[PDB]
């Protein structure tokens, strides 16, 4: 399976590794082949509860007072 | 445990290594759905933020 | 390489791709194969060798500023 001189860290410390950047363009290409707000609609659409606390309805005034 | 308050950076200037690297920060776990809508979000507002840039050239006090 | 599969905005809108799944998660454990805060770093805050900003690219209008 190839060799792999030096620490893992550290062989890559140097110098981004050219594998690395290859996959990364290929995830950008990936997600920008297809639009994000129609997708966006399109995959809630799914069965997953939409809901989630009612857009997160946790409670937060501001709570700080200092005079007498 | 938590990286202290380092002031370096800013949100914005998209590239694919800053791509891959927020994806996971926002990524968490190993949500494909989220890391993909919120990397597109975080680029479209990353975009607007700022502004052009100036020459700036002051000179006053010590 | 013989075929004539669809479209990946046609594939996906009708269902997730398992190529696009199965991709983010080989990317994501490429990265997590070593420590993600000293990375972090590494690479956000890269050091930035001898680029000397790309040969003075010197950028004007490329991308930061156009309309909403």
């Amino acid at each position: 399976g190839a060799g792999e001189p030096t620490t893992l860290l550290q062989r890559l410390r140097g110098t981004i590794s050219k594998a690395v950047q290859n996959k990364v363009e290929g995830i950008l290409q990936d997600v920008q082949k297809f639009s994000d707000n129609d997708k966006l609609y399109l995959y809630l659409q799914l069965p997953s509860g939409p809901t989630t606390g009612d857009k997160s309805s946790e409670p937060s005034t501001l709570s700080n007072e200092e005079y007498m | 445990g938590h990286g202290t308050g380092s002031f370096g950076d800013r949100p914005a200037r998209p590239t694919l290594l800053e791509q891959v690297l927020n994806q996971k920060r926002l990524s968490l776990l190993r949500s494909p759905e989220v890391v993909q809508f919120l990397q597109k979000q975080q680029q479209l507002l990353n975009q607007q933020v700022l502004e052009q840039r100036q020459q700036q050239f002051p000179g006053t006090s010590m």
